[PDB]
């Protein structure tokens, strides 16, 4: 929701999450993508536990 | 330092003269069994 | 160190007196491998052993998570930019040669 | 540069992964870092990580230590004292890890009281290693001579109150060493005899009743006199309650 | 070429000044003093590097 505002799309390419968009990706979008990626990894680990 | 620790244990947390004297007396008393036996035998008359 | 003639029940009486003492929460002992060959002795508060074991298991499973991270979009863009810089230097050399 | 970038990515990632763990378990601060470093290598050279190689090998567990762990080890073999390093035999290849280290009496009695036997301690020849462990804090679990490489156990500050037990002549073999007197300074000399008295006669009667026997007054006096006889002194009873 | 055969094994990572390296070794034994040579047992052959 907060990435499509600029026009970038959130692609779930496999387990990891990426952003599709022409040229460079904004710093805020990159930071949130990394945050949600780490959250997903931690959530998977906690799901296994 | 070990004697000071013993005095602290016997005096709680303070090394007063009474505490240190008690610690020294207890140290002498702990190894006193042989001398206690000697004195008791002398009193009994076993060793005259 | 307790000294006395045998058949005196030193062990039994000593254990009986020791069992009456109280010590506050003897910390759980464990081994931590600081390397492949080095093992360090560690003390922890009681009940922290299971939590640390769970955290270690999570971190052990984190290898696949790091592998997935190595395919992130930011990682891909950085790798492509680095390879682009190297290819630019190589293309400068090849352009001079040509 | 690709290796360096992967290394930096892994370090920045693992910073956030290990940040809560450091606050939860600050005592393991170095450990996690080492583990973190291992995962860092996992990024750089692509080396795999063995879960059985990096795991907290638990050794002891106490509810509240009431009573505190009183680990009686009348034996004095190094496997009994410092534990032993169990191995894996893969067709003839010896290989151990952190998880295969068995806890020892020393490890079992941390924070408690270790009760040993001086006669056994000197007879097993492990007095020197025990002295080194008590003084410095380093313990070496038994390593098989066929092992390609053992585990170097770092020294740690000991917190147990070792209480040796033995006969007065048994401790002679240890009393020559001045280092023995440095580690142990509290000599609880047990009296081989007790003052024969009505108070001690009543104490003996109560002790025998606690043992689970039924005794009469005349039988109690007869036992008192026999105890005096075993001490071959008219004013002292034999303190050896086991014989009584 | 064996990469495990031609790699520099780091020994002392000390990169600070005060305090200087103070190594106390109460148990003076040759493995403790000069170090020991770890061996890699491969099919019964003790090969080191």
């Amino acid at each position: 929701r907060e990435a499509q505002e600029a026009g970038f799309a959130l692609s779930t390419n496999g387990e990891r999450l990426e952003l599709t968009g022409p040229g460079p990706v904004p710093a805020e979008l990159s930071a949130r993508l990394e945050e949600v990626t780490l959250g997903s990894l931690a959530a998977s680990a906690e799901l296994e536990v | 330092r070990a004697l000071a620790e013993e005095a602290a244990v016997l005096g709680g947390g303070l090394l007063t003269a009474e505490s240190v004297e008690q610690a020294i007396a207890a140290r002498e008393h702990r190894s006193f069994l042989s001398e206690e036996e000697f004195l008791r035998a002398v009193q009994e008359g076993v060793i005259r | 160190y307790l000294v006395g003639p045998p058949s005196l029940g030193k062990h039994e009486a000593l254990l009986a007196y020791l069992s009456t003492q109280s010590v506050e929460t003897p910390p759980d002992l464990l081994y931590v491998p600081l390397s492949e060959r080095k093992v360090a002795v560690l003390t922890l508060p009681s009940g922290q052993e299971i939590h640390l074991a769970e955290a270690v298991e999570g971190l052990l499973l984190e290898v696949n998570r790091l592998d997935e991270l190595f395919r992130q979009g930011s990682f891909l863009r950085e790798k492509t930019q680095l390879e682009a810089r190297f290819k630019e230097a190589r293309e400068q050399q090849l352009e001079a040669l040509r | 540069a690709l290796r360096r970038l992967r290394r930096d990515w892994a370090l920045h990632y693992l910073n956030n992964r290990f940040e809560p763990l450091f606050q939860r378990f600050p005592q393991a601060r170095a450990y996690l870092e080492a583990l973190r470093a291992r995962l860092a290598r996992y990024a750089e050279t692509g080396e795999p990580l063995d879960p059985a190689q990096w795991r907290p090998n638990l050794l002891t567990s106490s509810s509240s230590g009431t009573p505190p762990p009183i680990v009686y080890e009348p034996y004095a073999t190094a496997p009994r004292l410092f534990g032993r390093l169990d191995y894996l035999v893969d067709r003839g290849v010896w290989s151990t890890n952190v998880s295969l280290i068995r806890p020892g009496a020393v490890h079992r009695a941390q924070g408690g009281y270790l009760i040993l036997d001086a006669l056994s301690l000197k007879r097993e020849g492990t007095w020197e290693a025990f002295k080194r462990a008590l003084r410095n804090g380093q313990v070496e679990p038994v390593t098989e001579p066929q092992a390609p490489a053992g585990l170097e156990v770092e020294p740690f500050p000991i917190q147990m109150q070792v209480i040796l037990v033995g006969t007065p002549e048994a401790f002679e073999g240890l009393e020559e060493d001045p280092a023995f007197s440095e580690l142990f300074r509290i000599r609880a000399e047990f009296s081989p005899t007790l003052p024969a008295s009505p108070e001690n006669c009543t104490a003996l009667g109560g002790w025998l009743l606690a043992q689970g026997f039924q005794l009469t007054q005349g039988g109690l006096t007869r036992l008192y006199d026999e105890a005096r006889r075993m001490a071959e002194q008219r004013d002292r009873m034999d303190a050896r309650l086991v014989e009584i």
